[PDB]
């Protein structure tokens, strides 16, 4: 990454063994669960394009995913070249045609051209695609069931809702109709007695017995 | 394409 | 977070890898037991709002709680705009980090005098987490009674652990619900907890 | 509302 | 905590994820055994009142112990207000004091160690807790017929550590109870060694 | 009293 | 390695215990899976030739691969020498780059000179070159053998495909293989869909098209 | 400890969580085996007397050893007092009494003063020297086996025997010139004699493989 | 060790608890396997004689090896003394005294004396000299403890060539030379042997291993 | 008598 | 050849 | 001899 030293200057720093290991392990354990994406974003804090490429290249497996990721980077870089005419071109941001000190050049400049943050944005978009494609369950399939505590059901609902990353209007429509509608009989009746506009904690307290 | 199928991220072309 | 360098200047630093991991691990291990809250507050020392959002977003699971959290953050932010409508003061969403950039957040926090949007946002989150701890408390305090063979220590542990999650009335109730043989010894004191616990050891 | 239901924390509008 | 940087000036630092879990794991692994106190003191090196409160609040369970600790803090602070009619007891305990008020007092010249003062109170309550949880009396430590003298001395001073009196009682214990409650094989050698014998000599004599 | 039962250490008053 | 300090000057530093251990564990846990190469390169960020040898020498086991590595370093050094013949500084012979003939001081000198001779980065390029040979040889499957099971989920097959393709690695066979081999070796029901999409279908479009 | 910073002055630094746990684990896992002593000495590199007392005090158990240790500190401290009698000139620091080196009667600031003074009054290294002297006595009281009881078993490999020999010899703390050869296997013993006096242990050990 | 700080002065710093543990574990985990030597050398990067002595002294067990280690140090120190007769007498102001063999080994030198030599201008690398003695002795130890002879590594009838080549160059490393490319083909599977001879001499190891894949 | 039996290390009398 | 079979990486010659 | 059998490395004689 590029971090700040004691003289106030941005200097290049080697990617640490800690960060390399944390990203490998988080992928090994949580595959493309949604929370892997914000972990990547934090683990790549200050990353140069080279570092991002290191992190992606350290992934063993998931090559279908990694290939889709390459195709998004392709999509986004070709779109960058359409919108931009020494300024970095799309392949430079992705680190195929830029050197480390060229990347350091763009990023430690005033004003900076954040090729790292730009590349990262591309990567997050592809990772977000993988999370939705690898989403195991659809929201219309989350039903509480006779013995499931309402909390555990609400957990399954918003977990599924997060992975499918649908539009905000559709998410609202999912909470507004499908969440209460697919609750077991014991709780659905208690929630109707509360009436419209009940907050989630009001619903969850109401169905703890 | 900036990245070709099956070649590493950041791999320079040719 | 924002830490200070060699001079009096406050500088932005990336969130630490230990921090990122300790926070995710603490949530996996202790779920929403009360001691997670100060653990969060300490792990988020010097945090910017982005940092707080990263920490929250890294949580896999507990999405019911995490939605409850968004609802509490929304409540506190609208509350902020009702009391706060040189530098441009931040709107509620600026504090929660949705409409403010990291440099904007760095601006408020490194100003003199600073506008501590990180510490304010943390206040909101801590308020939401404490709501969650109350909800996940399985038992109410009006239900913990000393067993006849149960040592008064194990009972007090169970008592104040339950009281902490539920967040004079405790002084009345604790001694009143002790087992009958310790109950008279504690009633005879008429007094510090230390004196009560030795009285029933 | 700063955060709509199901959106990640810090997500811009 | 307030640590020294590389320019020679006391600056505030965040409590590290490592100090925090170090403290949480010592409490989880040790139910207020005597050695937890010196660990706490070391883990709270340079701590501010805020930090001390952070360390305590991370303790899950042991709420009986924590509740006793609060009452000791109450009393120690309540006594501070009488001796002092500026930091009030509630400020040292961090309930009414800000971090910046705390940082100010601690980096003052002359320093006002509100961290060390609060710690002094916390350590005092913790010592109350180890005594309450001390399982054995010193009078119950007697050398077994087949118990090696080393293992008995281990039991003796381990017990003496938790049942902490004042060194008058501790020395009255040592100069009588240790030699008196040894098994009669080793016990007669102890008188033959003579009363002034050192612990090392006594142990070699019964090896 | 600086600290009330069941309230956290360092909890502000009122 | 040679890193930049906190006052801005390029300084030599000891290899850290964390890095030493990281390299040992990844070679132990992952032998020569393709991804060990980026882990090595990143763990040796800023490495001197001495440092690279230390990392290699710490590997206990995999001595067949290490011997192949020695032979690739050999070929690259013999190739370096056959390509390179005031107060002008002594250019490194191949053995200098590899750290056998050169001292640490000599290595630092080439690397922090104006203009620098990055013998560390050069030695690394050779080692990475030998490691890539090792990954190729230890690849369990050839790309031509990979076929989608009659009941195998498409996504698992694409995983096996590009995992096999990555270890095979130069570029000629791979771009055409993705174009032809993936659609051609799919099970009879997914293949005829994939052909119906046509050329210029993305992998994303292909994976939803065979998701069931 | 007292470390050197970046502007070259000796400054006090808190004992780290890692050093603290490292010392506690070494006592737990290896009690008073001979090699815990150099581990202690290294874990207390740069320690102030206060630091050493922390390290000793974090030990749970071994209270026989811990008391044996306290008694050694007494003898060494009284010996300091009998040999270094103890107002103060402006430039100077007050003189350290035996109890001051042990940290019972000195403040941390007095210790930092003595150690960061020029010329330094190394109260930490002196205190350590006392503690290590007490630790060495504990190691030899707890040594289970005498050097005269190590004899090579008939089926026992000669290395395993030399291991046992120098391991026990280490714990007791010359008398081993011919003690090793004399107490060797009948078959190896003559082979060692055929090498003659003055064979190296490498020569002796290769000879009895 | 002695490291270079933010102000570029060679300064002494304590051996870290991570390094201490790392060295203890490596010896526990891998005893005197050949890879332990470079692991030690890297763990003592910048070491003082004191640091080396600490690391060696922290080893519990292996006392036969440690004693051979001492005898190697003795031999190496005596030759240093015979080649470096220190000019005993008053030393000149602003100069260090000359280091004897025991001074390099850290037995008669103080920590400050070691730092003086190592941070001298030009340095007297007593840390590096001791490490050379110690690594010399450690290499003698690795040879003696190698369990298998090179002459005993023969390719199993169902053993993959790769695993056999592994076992070969691994045991080859412990003993420490022309017999390599000859013996390797000679002890291969009867299947693989006729393939390697059919390749002809001058083959690279890569070329042989693919042939028996 | 810098330390008395049973008193912790460094304890002020 | 810079590296010989069975000798460690970076091993000096002669 | 700098080191005697059974005394630690760096041990002053
Ligand atoms: O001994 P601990 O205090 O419980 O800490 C360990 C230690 O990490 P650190 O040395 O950085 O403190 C482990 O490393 P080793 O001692 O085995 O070398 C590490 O394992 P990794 O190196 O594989 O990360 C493990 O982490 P984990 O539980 O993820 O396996 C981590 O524990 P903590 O993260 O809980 O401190
Ligand atoms: O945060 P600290 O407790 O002060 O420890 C740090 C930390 O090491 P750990 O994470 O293992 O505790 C640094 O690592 P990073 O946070 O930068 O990943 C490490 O730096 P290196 O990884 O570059 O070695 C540094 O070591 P150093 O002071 O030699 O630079 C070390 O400090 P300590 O060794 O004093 O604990
Ligand atoms: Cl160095």
């Amino acid at each position: 990454p590029i971090v700040q030293n004691l003289q106030g200057q941005m200097v290049h720093q080697c990617i640490s063994p800690r960060t390399l290991n944390a990203w490998v392990k988080v992928v090994e354990e949580k595959a493309f669960s949604p929370e892997v994406i914000p972990m990547f974003s934090a683990l790549s804090c200050g990353a140069t394009p080279q570092d991002l490429n290191t992190m992606l290249n350290t992934v063993g497996g998931h090559q279908a995913a990694m290939q889709m990721l390459k195709e998004t980077i392709n999509e986004e870089a070709a779109e960058w070249d359409r919108l931009h005419p020494r300024e970095p071109r799309g392949s430079d941001i992705a680190g195929t045609t830029s050197t480390l000190q060229e990347q350091i050049g763009w990023m430690t400049h005033n004003p900076p051209i954040p090729v790292g943050e730009i590349y990262k944005r591309w990567i997050i978009l592809g990772l977000n695609k993988i999370v939705r494609m690898y989403s195991p369950t659809s929201i219309l399939d989350i039903r509480q069931g006779p013995k499931e505590p309402f909390r555990d059901y609400v957990d399954r609902f918003y977990k599924t809702l997060r992975a499918e990353q649908a539009s905000q209007e559709v998410k609202n429509a999912a909470t507004e109709t499908l969440l209460v509608q697919n609750a077991n009989p014991d709780c659905k009746t208690i929630l109707k007695a509360l009436g419209p506009g009940a907050t989630l904690e009001e619903m969850m307290t109401a169905c703890q017995g | 394409p900036v990245l070709f199928p099956g070649q590493p991220f950041g791999q320079p072309p040719l």
